[PDB]
């Protein structure tokens, strides 16, 4: 189980910059990674609004130590806003002493994440799909399971969960058709559609795949060795205004 | 330590952690030296759109309407005071936020940043921004409605608080007719029965219109600031209504500008059809109380001789005998008329006789039902009470001196009378 | 009690004064469009004037079916009474309203000065700081300080060890 | 000047 | 209050009386339209105008709302213009707050 904690940035900045001149500060190596790849947003095609550039390195030299071991993903545009956003994982000083060297490079400055309910139900979405060296998409299921916690006095309904066991949710997929976003129109709206609860209005702490990911609004955790591509672009678009 | 600062000033650099300076003992605490530190920023570095906090201002403001931030009012005072100098970016903060598309994500936060702003704020356009505040009072407009009332009072603050900004644009010798042309505009929406009228009296229409007017008499008295021939007043159509709505407030600021509309008539030649209408604009107001002409008059504002009909036959009036002039006078007009009763108490305290009216209103029947229900002696008839009541009354006991004194000033016969 | 019927009494009054708006509205629309050939949306001229004519029409109304009841009260019927507090309620605010006016402007002109009087401030500011120049043994030195500081440390320790009586700060 | 009054009175007159 | 309360049903009356008026308002308006060649057309002409402008207890009831909603609003934006003056006032305050560092810096 693997923390990630998120954040942005202000203005697009550039990080190859000195990479030697990052190092003394610090008093050992760090690579670098230069990478970019395709994002479709639209199977049929895709315009230039999906050109992505990502950094990733790390601070470490002990493979053994797997517990201080933290990495620093970044990903992001340069025409909308908010140009990128970067995550982390793992508690140490290495997490923050570049942090504080670009604090007062580029004058960018940080804010936490804020996820609700419109973004937080679709990352399971990004989470489940699959891509193959043959770009064909094909959807590896999970047994999804929401938790709520409603304010309320009295404490009467403090919190309350909703279970699908996900050979069901294939057969909500089918029943709809073939469809890109099955949280969209086969999972979703079919809550709504038997018990008439409306899964988006109510206050939703959490939402839990089997054994993939652990989707809560403070911070995505998740198990795998590193995190995906369409996971980062969606919560680009929603932290976009 | 601050002095230790003075020392090292010349060869003082700033590392850019723009919020560590904004956000809130052997040796002096931190927190006194941000107060300097914001402006340290301001005087190491030019008033600039390249400077990193003016960069920021711009940012977290953006965070607050779309509710990035974890609460909207946590930086609103920081703005405010940062964005309150620097005329060449504060524009930038109100003509990139004066749209209507940020009002829709959040018309409370607009608000609080726009009152604070506008006062201070100077003219730097000569065009291009006129029209686009325009807009956005024609905004607000087809806003509230879709609110849900017809004048939601988010209008009556925006209109204060460009009007204010008016000020500085008038005061300022540049651009100021620019202020008087949008003042015209302001002044033609809010006269139109949509968001006023007699029946639903939401008259924070016709405070800023004597808002507005405050401002026309503050240029005036002297001609620094000259309206359009063509033109003069606000409009022919436009403050005509101010004066057949009887607010108080509404006709003194008016009268004040006919005076100040006036001072300017005699310089323009009195053969003008504007001029001629104008000049028709004071008398038939002051025809309007207290001359017994109204309903002989052929023009009312623009107004035939009848009403006398229906309403009154509906239920009859149980009065006569010059019924339809006290329909008319200052003391009769209801508004009005209790003015003229604080001061017919202050009158009766000057004449030193004292007793109570039977009503708000003084009239010819009430005067005579109110003799016969402990008075000076030598005045029985209500045309010389009505003199007495507006002689005092242009006496500086009310605000409204300005009716009584224009009234006197207009005609020659009421001159003699004052 | 009295009260709740005042507030009734009010609330049929907007009801019934606006339908009754509206029905001169249209009711003159039941008018111009006969009257002269065809007209329903011209410009606010002689609509503003109708708005004009429809205001005098309301204060005539006032000044009418005001002299009334008011003139000879019936001493226990509240009719009169409401409608002169009303009077009263709204000319002592207008007071104070002008002078809330007459404040704020004279504010928005001390808010002018003040932003004037910073301008030359921060000029002659920019200028004096123009004038300044721009921002940019010894290491026996250092030791030497070094050295102060591990001793001015240790006696302090051993003398709060031993109790010594005479304790004092050491640079 | 007048344009406008008159665009905001047909505005007006639209809502 | 029973006196008080026949106010309301004589002018229950007339609103009884109104909505029908009001009913064959734009009842009578889709004949009056056929009337007329079309539904948009040129300014009325003065004399007509002055005809337009010829025929005018619904009177005492306009004085109550016309002089309570008048007043009522009196205490609403007054305390806006108040707290916009409170916040002048403030920032004056803080005018020369701000001004007090720029003679400091000055001296220094």
């Amino acid at each position: 189980p693997y923390t990630w904690k998120f954040l942005g940035i202000s203005k697009q900045l550039s990080l190859e910059n000195g990479i030697a001149k990052l190092n003394q500060l610090l008093n050992l190596e760090v690579d670098l990674d230069i990478q970019t790849i395709r994002v479709p947003s639209d199977p049929d095609g895709g315009t230039a609004a999906d050109e992505y550039i990502r950094y990733e390195m790390r601070l470490d030299i002990s493979n053994l130590d797997e517990g201080t071991y933290s990495k620093f993903i970044f990903l992001g545009n340069s025409k909308m806003e908010v140009p990128m956003f970067l995550c982390y994982c793992g508690t140490d000083n290495r997490n923050e002493v570049v942090l504080q060297w670009l604090k007062a490079e580029y004058g960018v400055i940080m804010w936490p994440i804020k996820f609700e309910q419109k973004t937080m139900i679709k990352l399971a979405d990004a989470s489940i799909v699959h891509v193959t060296k043959e770009n064909i998409e094909q959807i590896t299921w999970f047994s999804s399971k929401l938790y709520f916690e409603p304010e309320t006095q009295d404490k009467n309904l403090r919190q309350f969960s909703i279970e699908i066991p996900r050979e069901s949710c294939e057969g909500l997929a089918l029943g709809y058709g073939n469809t890109m976003h099955p949280y969209n129109d086969a999972i979703v709206p079919y809550i709504y559609n038997e018990t008439g609860m409306a899964v988006e209005r109510l206050p939703l702490t959490s939402v839990i795949l089997a054994g993939h990911t652990k989707i809560m609004r403070e911070s995505i955790v998740t198990s795998t060795r590193s995190l995906r591509n369409r996971v980062l672009a969606v919560v680009l678009q929603s932290i976009q205004f | 330590s601050l002095e230790q600062l003075a020392q090292n000033w010349p060869q003082l650099h700033i590392p850019n952690d723009v919020d560590y300076m904004m956000k809130p003992r052997k040796v002096m605490s931190r927190d006194s030296l941000k107060h300097l530190y914001s402006s340290i920023i301001l005087i190491k570095n030019s008033r600039d759109e390249s400077s990193s906090p003016y960069e920021w201002c711009i940012w977290q403001l953006k965070r607050c309407f779309a509710h990035q931030i974890e609460t909207p009012q946590e930086v609103i005072p920081i703005i405010i005071s940062v964005s309150s100098m620097d005329n060449k970016l504060s524009s930038r903060i109100i003509q990139t936020f004066c749209n209507l598309k940020y009002l829709k994500l959040d018309e409370l936060t607009l608000k609080k940043v726009c009152g604070g702003i506008l006062p201070l704020w100077k003219p730097e356009l000569i065009s291009g921004t006129r029209e686009f505040f325009v807009k956005f009072m024609a905004s607000i407009f087809m806003w509230s409605t879709r609110d849900g009332h017809d004048n939601n009072c988010t209008f009556s603050e925006t209109c204060f608080y460009v009007l204010q900004m008016i000020t500085n644009w008038v005061l300022d010798d540049k651009l100021i007719a620019l202020g008087l042309t949008l003042l015209h505009d302001m002044q033609s929406l809010l006269t139109l029965d949509k968001i006023f009228n007699n029946a639903t009296s939401n008259r924070f229409s016709t405070m800023a219109f004597i808002s507005s007017l405050d401002i026309l008499t503050q240029l005036s008295k002297q001609t620094k600031s000259d309206y359009a021939i063509q033109y003069l007043i606000v409009g022919p159509d436009i403050m005509n209504k101010v004066f057949s709505s009887d607010d108080p407030l509404l006709l003194s600021a008016a009268c004040r500008y006919l005076v100040a509309t006036k001072n300017k008539l005699m310089q323009y030649p009195s053969t003008n059809k504007f001029v001629r209408m104008q000049n028709q604009y004071i008398m038939d107001l002051t025809n309007y109380l207290y001359r017994n002409k109204v309903l002989s008059s052929k023009s009312l504002f623009g107004v035939s001789p009848d009403f006398f009909k229906q309403i009154l036959e509906n239920l009859y009036i149980p009065t006569a005998d010059f019924k339809n002039a006290k329909f008319f006078t200052i003391t009769g007009i209801p508004a009005l008329s209790y003015i003229c009763i604080i001061i017919l108490r202050r009158l009766e305290t000057a004449e030193n006789t004292k007793i109570k009216f039977t009503s708000g209103i003084i009239n010819e029947e009430t005067f005579n039902n109110f003799f016969r229900v402990g008075w000076i002696k030598g005045v029985n008839n209500i045309h010389d009470l009505r003199v007495k009541i507006l002689m005092h009354l242009s006496n500086t006991a009310n605000p409204y001196r300005d009716i009584a004194a224009f009234l006197f000033t207009y005609l020659k016969s009421l001159s003699k009378y004052s | 009690s009295s009260e709740k019927q005042w507030e009734r009494i009010q609330q049929l009054e907007k009801e019934h004064v606006e339908v009754y708006r509206e029905l001169l509205i249209t009711l003159d629309r039941l008018y111009l469009i006969r009257k002269h050939n065809h007209a329903v949306i011209l410009s606010h001229t002689q609509q503003r004037l109708l708005e004009i004519r429809h205001q005098l029409q309301i204060n005539l109304e006032k000044t009418a079916l005001l002299i009334r009841l008011l003139e000879k009260p019936d001493n226990t019927n509240v009719l009169f009474t409401k409608l002169q507090n009303l009077l009263e309620e709204s000319n002592s605010l207008d007071y104070e309203l002008l002078q809330s006016l007459g404040a704020q402007s004279s504010l928005h002109k001390q808010l002018i000065e003040s932003r004037a009087e910073r301008d030359e401030l921060m000029s002659k500011l920019i200028e004096l700081s123009s004038k300044f120049p721009k921002p940019t043994t010894a290491g026996k030195q250092v030791e030497v300080e070094k050295e102060n500081e591990t001793i001015q440390e240790l006696m302090i320790a051993l003398q709060i060890h031993s109790g010594y009586t005479n304790i004092s700060y050491t640079i | 000047n007048d344009i406008t009054q008159d665009f905001l009175n047909l505005i007006s007159i639209s809502s | 209050k029973d006196v008080l309360d026949v106010y309301i049903k004589n002018l229950e009356n007339q609103i009884g009386n109104k909505r029908y008026f009001l009913k064959q308002a734009q009842g009578a308006i889709d004949e009056i339209t056929k009337r007329s060649l079309d539904t948009e057309g040129k300014p009325v002409n003065s004399e007509v105008f002055t005809e337009l402008l010829r025929k005018p207890p619904i009177g005492f009831s306009l004085t109550s709302n016309f002089l309570s909603l008048r007043a009522q609003s009196s205490s609403e934006w007054l305390s806006l213009m108040n707290d916009q003056s409170v916040d002048q006032k403030a920032m004056l305050l803080l005018q020369n707050n701000i001004n007090s560092d720029l003679k400091e810096l000055l001296r220094k």
